[PDB]
């Protein structure tokens, strides 16, 4: 279906192919047509937001908003030229009541087109050693693949952790010297960071209890936003 | 150490016969830029595709799986030995977290289950009864001190190398080299100075240095960006110029902190006389000592006060003036009631990470506090005591060079406790003796207008002061409260009761 | 006590015969399966004939 | 328009007591108050059902879990005047 | 409902005949404390502020203590009191006032009481005895200031000042 036609420029109704005549090919809306190469010339997420059940928070929200959803947001040919890689990882710690899950449930669900996958809590752990565990790269091995075979470009996958500090914990202080906790922390940090580079995801945990979560985990890349949320002033009361 | 062995041309070793490395470990703190190593290796450096193994992967719950997902592994590696013994592609594996499947076979405690000892199946594979050559394996692990020492000795696995922080201009290649694409398409600008950033980034590694710039490019972009449409402009136009100072100041900490002097300074210092300068004098023909020579590579002061001197803010200036690698403040803010024990356990953990620079300078607050000290009757914390007294006469290792302060509003107590006779030296401070003394002082600050000054400076002079700052700032300023005229007559009266 | 053990233990497969031999009587399914039809193809046509 | 499940624990306070590293090492197994308070506040609106609790000995529980929305309503009853008597 | 922040009945408590003047040393002494929230609400470079009020016994100290907060109408009081800390050994007793003043110290600004000082921290003349680690945590957090742009005072109470004196917590 043509869309715009240039003359050798003005556009015009009815034209003439020539043989130096170049020609772009965009695929159409609701489609699965993978067009490669730059013969080419849309995927944003964000649809609409307008405002999303939430006040007080217009500082915070701008801040998570441009750091972890702009480089989605972008060119994308500008910032491969820019040469940096998608931040993820965000965590949120405050007190209770302040709405913190409501705040995570309606990006996952309301603003971008995924179904997100949820924890409450654990669900993960298990009587069987392994299987608890293997629930983790359950959870990544619907989008690693992804990536692998679609590259770069891909729908976004998600991740909400919530209660976070239950499950993870300092290493050597746990439940005892060795520690039951201990082995699939140590997945989880594999994955994140891990081997691949996987780019693709962004992971959403929520606590109470900041403190106990390690350093290990927070440092930037594998969850780089830790971010204050407290009791509102006033004008957003 | 490991790849001349696989570079060389092959007849030199065939003279001699050793047997090639199994494999290496490295460690460190996260965030410290080890898994980028482990996958370059093995990326670029052999002709092989890698098998990536995650740390529980191995775990399956049937009790052969386990062990039976290992020897999965090096079965391919292990028949091309026998079809090729002397040569092979070089099969090589990557664990991560290996802590986990690797620690004391001998601690059963919290697993309550033999699956711990999945390790003996491991180096009993490696070099086993069957020798591998022609394979390399990387070990990667945050906590390195927890695994059973049998596949740490050398053969199994050589090398235990530790890596640490970045070096302040190393950082500067890990900067560089982030940079390099941002600035070659010319979305930088030429006045960012990535040295004004890296002297500016005390501890900042790795990770930790690329999160200001992933977080720089999301601010630059988010101003030519912008409710329903949050519009996304065509503009290509844009580089992020001193915002990363901003953010380097806002957004991360450091993941080791000092940053904050705030809590100890909140009016910097005002120079008020001689006795400061003979102080800061001393104080930085004291840090000398340990960067001059080598025979004392501990060096230890008091500083001797009044209270409500502020001695332990200008303390922390002095450190950051000393500008030493590692600085840290030990204060009882941080250690809240902890119990004697564990009082003395976070100073452990202090100095024992301290010693780890080659240098580093340590202040410690409040001693009275700290080791808390009441008359009524003689009753402190001795282990604490002891302990402390005990590390100012520990040496580090090797010349790895420490200055230590140590602060009191009173030594009468301490010449009791035989501390600072251990301590090498002490410095006093004297405090604000006079109305023109402190006419200087208080102007330097201001809050008082040149009437005022008069006003107050007529019957100053004629009176002896015995003062210090952390009481005058309050006087002045609960005395400003109060309506104009009644100002400086109300701070009067109080410095007639206070100084007598 | 203040005694907190959380524990995990491991499975014991029961000898579901451990072979491929399966196999033999599930290829005689097969064959009862594929070698009868025929018989109501040609069947059907001779009875057409 | 769905229909109610009403859940009953006859005793709280056993279950769940504060866990902000009290009561020895982590409360009693803690995971456990984590992951009910992550249930029932989730990221499910989860908008059909209330659950009752009883306890003798209040103070114990955590405010996080009491606080409005997972649950608003704390209430005492005290022994009674004459006229319920 | 009651809440996380301050409530209008913890006061009716400790106040339940309210605050009766009977002369001008009342209004000096509850002026002096407007001029102190006053002078922590304006001002700056004294993040903090220190009072306690002496008293003989049984002349009521912690009532005024409260009234100054219920007049300054700060947003987060929360009274540090013994009555709700009974039989505490001193680790729990220092865990529940620090946990106080950290949950302050996410406001942007508080009043806190202290009241009955002398049996917060385990006092008796006789072969004099107390909990030193109270005493300790109790005075740094004293002299410790919140993250920057946070204001509080930290208002207490005794019946006695000389012990305190000789305890080295006055200054
Ligand atoms: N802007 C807002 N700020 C705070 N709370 C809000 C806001 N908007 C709505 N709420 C209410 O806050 C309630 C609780 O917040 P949320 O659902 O995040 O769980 P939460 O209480 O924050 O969880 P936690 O107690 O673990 O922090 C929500 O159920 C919602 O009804
Ligand atoms: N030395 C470095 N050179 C370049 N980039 C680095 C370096 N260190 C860290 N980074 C940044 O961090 C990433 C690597 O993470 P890093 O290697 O620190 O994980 P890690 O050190 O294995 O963490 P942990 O040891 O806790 O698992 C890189 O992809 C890059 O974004
Ligand atoms: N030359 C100076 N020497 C010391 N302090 C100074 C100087 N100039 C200004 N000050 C001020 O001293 C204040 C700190 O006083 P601080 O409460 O630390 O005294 P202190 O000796 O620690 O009190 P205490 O002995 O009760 O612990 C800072 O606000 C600082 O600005
Ligand atoms: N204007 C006032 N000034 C002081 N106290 C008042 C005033 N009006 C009423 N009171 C009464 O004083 C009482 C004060 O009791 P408070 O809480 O001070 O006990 P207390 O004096 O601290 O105990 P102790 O004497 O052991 O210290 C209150 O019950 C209050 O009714």
């Amino acid at each position: 279906l043509v869309k715009d036609i240039e003359a050798m420029r003005q556009k015009i109704e009815v034209g003439l192919v020539v043989g130096n005549s170049q020609v772009a090919f965009e695929k159409a809306e609701n489609s699965s047509l993978n067009l490669i190469g730059k013969a080419k010339t849309i995927i944003n997420p964000d649809w609409n937001f307008e405002k999303m059940g939430i006040g007080g928070l217009d500082k915070e929200f701008s801040d998570i908003f441009r750091r972890a959803f702009a480089s989605r947001v972008f060119p994308p040919e500008i910032v491969e030229q820019m040469g940096c890689k998608h931040v993820k990882g965000i965590l949120l710690y405050g007190p209770p009541g302040c709405g913190k899950t409501l705040l995570a449930r309606q990006i996952g669900k309301m603003l971008n087109a995924r179904e997100p996958k949820v924890v409450n809590g654990p669900e993960i752990l298990n009587k069987y050693v392994g299987e608890s565990e293997a629930n983790i790269r359950k959870l990544f091995a619907d989008a690693e693949e992804e990536q692998r075979r679609l590259g770069a470009n891909s729908g976004l996958h998600i991740i909400i952790f919530d209660e976070i500090d239950a499950i993870c914990k300092q290493r050597g202080s746990m439940a005892g010297s060795t520690g039951v906790h201990d082995t699939v922390v140590n997945q989880l940090l594999s994955k994140i960071d891990g081997v691949e580079q996987l780019n693709n995801i962004l992971v959403i945990g929520m606590t109470n209890r900041p403190d106990l979560i390690d350093e290990a985990l927070l440092r930037p890349g594998r969850l780089e936003v830790k971010m204050e949320i407290g009791l509102p002033d006033e004008k957003g009361r | 150490r490991a790849f001349a062995s696989r570079v060389f041309p092959p007849e030199i070793v065939e003279q001699m016969g050793c047997k090639h490395v199994k494999g290496i470990l490295l460690y460190g703190p996260p965030g410290c830029g080890k898994t980028l190593l482990a996958r370059q290796i093995g990326k670029m450096l052999n002709a092989r595709e890698p098998k990536v193994v995650n740390g529980p992967e191995i775990l399956n719950k049937y009790v052969g799986e386990s062990e039976a997902n290992i020897r999965k592994l090096f079965a391919d590696a292990e028949e091309e030995q026998r079809r090729l013994g002397a040569n092979s592609g070089l099969h090589i594996i990557i664990f991560d977290e290996i802590d986990a499947i690797c620690k004391q076979r001998g601690s059963m405690a919290g697993s309550t289950g033999v699956h711990d000892t999945v390790v003996n199946q491991l180096l009993s594979k490696i070099d086993g009864v069957e020798q591998l050559n022609n394979i390399l394996v990387i070990g990667m692990t945050n906590r390195p001190d927890l695994i059973d020492e049998a596949l740490l000795r050398p053969g199994r696995l050589e090398v235990k190398m530790e890596i640490g922080l970045p070096d302040e201009k190393g950082r500067l290649q890990i900067l560089h080299i982030h940079t390099a694409r941002m600035r070659g398409h010319q979305l930088l600008s030429a006045d960012v100075d990535i040295k004004e950033l890296a002297v500016e980034t005390k501890n900042f590694s790795g990770a930790e240095l690329e999160g200001l710039v992933r977080a720089a490019q999301s601010t630059a972009m988010n101003r030519h960006i912008i409710v329903d449409m949050e519009k996304a402009e065509s503009l290509q136009v844009t580089r992020g110029d001193f915002l990363a100072s901003l953010e380097n100041d806002i957004k991360p900490a450091f993941g080791t902190n000092q940053e904050d002097y705030a809590s100890y300074i909140m009016n910097g210092i005002i120079k008020w006389g001689d006795p400061v300068t003979r102080v800061l004098d001393d104080g930085e023909l004291l840090v000398q000592q340990t960067k001059n020579s080598d025979r004392t590579p501990l060096v230890s002061v008091l500083l001797e006060g009044p209270p409500h001197s502020g001695k332990t803010a200008l303390a922390a200036k002095i450190a950051e003036e000393s500008n030493f690698p590692f600085i840290k403040i030990c204060s009882p803010d941080k250690m809240i009631g902890f119990s004697e024990t564990a009082k003395c356990q976070a100073m452990k953990k202090i100095f024992d990470d301290a010693y780890k620079s080659q240098l580093s300078c340590v202040v410690v607050d409040d001693i009275e506090r700290l080791l808390d000290y009441v008359p009524i009757g003689p009753r402190f914390s001795n282990l604490v005591l002891q302990a402390l007294l005990v590390l100012l006469k520990k040496a580090p290792p090797q010349g790895r060079k420490l200055l230590i302060i140590g602060t009191t509003s009173r030594k009468d107590v301490l010449q009791e406790m035989e501390m600072l006779n251990a301590f090498s030296t002490t410095i006093h401070v004297p405090n604000i003796a006079t109305g023109e003394q402190l006419l200087e002082a208080l102007e330097l600050l201001g809050n008082f207008k040149d009437k005022e000054r008069t006003t107050i400076a007529q019957q100053v002079k004629g009176k002896k002061v015995w003062i210090g700052i952390k009481k005058l700032l309050m006087l002045i300023e609960m005395s400003l409260q109060m309506d104009p005229e009644y100002r400086v007559r109300k701070f009067l009266a109080l410095l007639r009761e206070e100084g007598a | 006590m203040a005694e907190d053990a959380d524990m995990r233990n491991e499975l014991e497969e029961m000898q579901r015969r451990a072979d491929q031999l399966a196999d033999e009587s599930l290829e005689s399914t097969r064959r009862m399966l594929q070698l009868v039809e025929e018989s109501k193809d040609a069947g059907i046509r001779t009875l057409v004939m």
